[PDB]
């Protein structure tokens, strides 16, 4: 096999140039509020976000105005406030501001999540930090905001099998000599249904490539 | 052949001729062509009623269970077919469509009464 | 659905709502 | 209002400082910045320590701006912010301190309560109540009313400014309402409850005329409607309070005027919930019933807000000042320990780097 060294050289050069010409958050997540397009790419935002993009604040637009970038403060989201009645918020632990931003209104954040009153054990990176959806809980309101009484979360423990599959389970049971009259039953206790709007893992998420 | 990512899915591959469709229920890589390479044929579906007024669906249920247990996804028409067979719960969208058709026919009947 | 959830949806979809549908006919209309 | 001992700068001027020329440190920061490399918090600390003139304040402002816009902006130490404010006061540059405070985002000036008090008190001594009010609003924006001294001084300034204000805007309504609610909630006396009532009245007027978003947006305030309801709850709580706690007639008059004037974009509320505009008449009825109840119980104070705040200040500011001075000296000792740790660490890296270089 004739060696293909130009391909390797091109791959290495491209990798080096991408890790030296990384676009910053201030560039990637800037928005033109008049046209609601990203100047970096020119792609228009979805319609259902437009109003929020003109009314709500990004997370670090709030954190840049606070000492220590607001470590330890509670931050909630407008979408959560509208969707859920139970308290949903992040308790900040670490903030990495985008120093290249003029107003330091871009960057990353880490914290502990409480969703619908249920607090997590560990602190993880916060997703949707660049969304215009963030609100800061006032210090004098936190006691009233965080209050939550865990209601009895008693859901169905099991469900019937589908008709044909139940029939096959019963028929096999009778064929094997067992004569039990107990209904075949599907356990759903270990299948916990997560709301579609629960925060996902920001660490596993990708990033827009510079171009 | 190596695809970037992708997964196995149980879906309907279209065969037959013009104005005469027929489907093979196959497990295939989602990136493969509709009527191309597959891993295993898991059944068939004739959508045209026969001389007995029946739509014939063959399902290799042992292999369907095997491939679902091997990590295969399902196309929405296949989920609806399995719901009709009683193998799966009736898909939510079938119920919603049934309710929508009920409401539309009620509106038509009310129009007839109004006239 | 409860009225509170319907109001929440009406707030979420301001200006892009269609007429609210009641319970469907119990049987298939003839 | 603050004694000489509180505002005395001798202990700060007695701190241990490494002497440098600001030109040399400025050049080193300039090189580090053009190389896109991070600058240490120690370097900016040394630069701010060695301000020795009014033009050096102008240069230190620029280098504070560049440190804020650098990778290590988070590491700006509290002693550096305190020293920046001290230098601005020392070289007759309160305007520059105020400029960096209002544009805290661009400069990262987040003072502690002692430093807010120093700046506000300098403005009060020079009878510059407009700038003192600006400092009060900056305290409110940072929610820094944890220390009773700051609460008392802010309330004094706010009532002084309100005594002489008639033509009155809605942004001003919002700012004054927040600045009177936050310190008011922390004071369990007649001043605190009267301030709560007055601020709730102003914020409720803002909510009813301009919308709730005009109230809570970019403010340390909640996004729940019912600010006038909360004013009426203040009145009800006072009706059931001990003998000592009363309510000023002026705050009640302001609430009555707001209600009498009120009763003469996306929807954020659920359509099942009753609006505040549809509750205004019941607010009038409750206000009148509660006003009669409080007048019967003798829980209405006739002294003005400014005078009664003045006596409260004369009664408690001395103790608050003593506590603040004790904490301030503790903070100075801790800052000295941290600074010597930083100096030791950088000396160690320089020595290790030279050892590596000789190989």
């Amino acid at each position: 096999v004739r060696p293909r060294l130009i391909a390797e050289l091109a791959r290495r050069v491209r990798a080096l140039r991408e890790q030296l010409n990384r676009p910053r958050d201030s560039q990637l997540y800037a928005v033109d509020y008049e046209t609601l397009t990203r100047p970096f790419s020119g792609r228009r935002l979805p319609v259902r976000a437009w109003a929020d993009v003109r009314r709500e604040s990004r997370l670090l637009q709030l954190l840049g105005r606070l000492p220590l970038f607001g470590l330890g403060r509670l931050v909630t989201r407008k979408s959560w406030l509208w969707q859920h009645d139970e308290p949903c918020y992040w308790r900040l632990t670490r903030v990495r501001p985008d120093y290249t931003a003029q107003n330091l209104d871009h960057g990353k954040a880490w914290g502990i999540l409480t969703f619908k009153g249920k607090t997590e054990s560990e602190a993880r990176e916060i997703e949707h930090v660049m969304y215009h959806d963030w609100r800061l809980v006032p210090k004098h309101e936190e006691e009233a905001f965080t209050a939550f009484t865990p209601a009895p979360e008693d859901s169905l423990a099991s469900v019937p099998y589908p008709p044909l599959l139940r029939a096959m389970i019963i028929a096999e049971r009778q064929k094997n000599g067992d004569t039990s009259t107990e209904e075949p039953m599907l356990n759903v206790q270990r299948i916990r249904m997560e709301p579609w709007d629960y925060p996902a893992k920001q660490e596993d998420k990708g990033r827009a490539k510079g171009t | 052949k190596a695809y970037r990512g992708g997964h196995l899915t149980i879906r309907l591959a279209l065969g037959g001729c013009t104005n005469r469709p027929f489907y093979r229920i196959v497990a295939a890589h989602n990136k493969c062509p509709r009527d191309g390479r597959f891993v295993e044929q898991l059944g068939s579906y004739d959508p045209l009623p026969n001389s007995h007024g029946e739509k014939l669906v063959a399902l290799n249920l042992d292999r369907i269970r095997h491939w679902i247990g091997c990590g295969a996804h399902l196309s929405k028409p296949m989920e609806k077919l399995l719901g009709l067979a009683g193998f799966f719960p009736l898909h939510p969208m079938m119920i919603t469509n049934a309710e929508r058709l009920r409401r539309k026919r009620a509106r038509e009947v009310l129009l007839a009464s109004q006239k | 659905p409860p009225e509170r959830e319907l109001s929440r949806l009406r707030r979420l979809y301001q200006g892009h709502l269609q007429e609210e549908s009641g319970p469907p006919p119990e049987s298939m209309p003839k | 209002l603050l004694s000489s001992a509180y505002v005395d700068s001798h202990k700060w001027e007695a701190r241990e400082k490494e002497h440098y020329c600001l030109a040399d440190l400025a050049s080193l920061m300039d090189k580090t910045f053009e190389r896109k490399l991070p600058v240490s918090s120690l370097t900016i600390s040394r630069l701010i320590d060695n301000i020795s003139s009014r033009e050096e304040i102008d240069h230190a402002e620029y280098y504070l701006y560049k440190f804020r816009h650098s990778p290590n902006c988070w590491y700006l130490r509290n002693w550096t912010i305190h020293t920046w404010i001290r230098q601005c006061l020392k070289y007759d540059a309160q305007d520059k301190a105020l400029y960096t405070l209002v544009n805290k985002v661009q400069y990262g000036i987040f003072p502690d309560n002692f430093t807010f008090n120093l700046l506000m008190d300098s403005f009060i001594k020079k009878e510059n109540y407009k700038d003192a009010l600006s400092v009060v609003f900056e305290v409110m924006m940072q929610e820094a009313f944890e220390v009773p001294s700051t609460q008392l001084l802010s309330l004094y300034v706010l009532f002084h400014c309100l005594a002489k204000k008639t033509d009155f805007s809605w942004e001003e309504e919002r700012n004054f309402g927040a600045s009177l609610l936050l310190p008011g909630l922390k004071q369990k006396n007649s001043v605190g409850f009267s301030s709560q009532l007055y601020g709730y009245a102003l914020l409720g007027k803002v909510e009813l005329q301009q919308g709730l978003r005009a109230v809570y947006h970019n403010m340390p305030l909640i996004w729940k409607p019912g600010y006038l309801d909360r004013a009426l709850q203040v009145m009800e709580k006072v009706a059931a309070s001990p003998e000592d706690i009363k309510l000023c007639r002026e705050a009640l008059d302001v609430l009555g005027a707001v209600l009498k004037a009120l009763t003469s974009k996306l929807v954020e509320q659920l359509d099942i919930e009753e609006t505040e505009q549809s509750k205004l008449p019941q607010y009038l009825e409750r206000f009148k019933a509660l006003h009669s109840k409080l007048q019967a119980l003798g829980k209405i104070e006739s002294e003005g807000l400014l005078s009664l705040t003045t006596q409260l200040v004369k009664e408690k500011l001395s103790t608050c000042e003593a506590e603040d001075i004790a904490t301030y000296e503790q903070n100075l000792q801790q800052w000295h320990l941290d600074l010597v740790q930083l100096i030791q660490r950088e000396q160690q890296q320089r020595e290790q780097a030279k050892q590596e270089y000789q190989a």
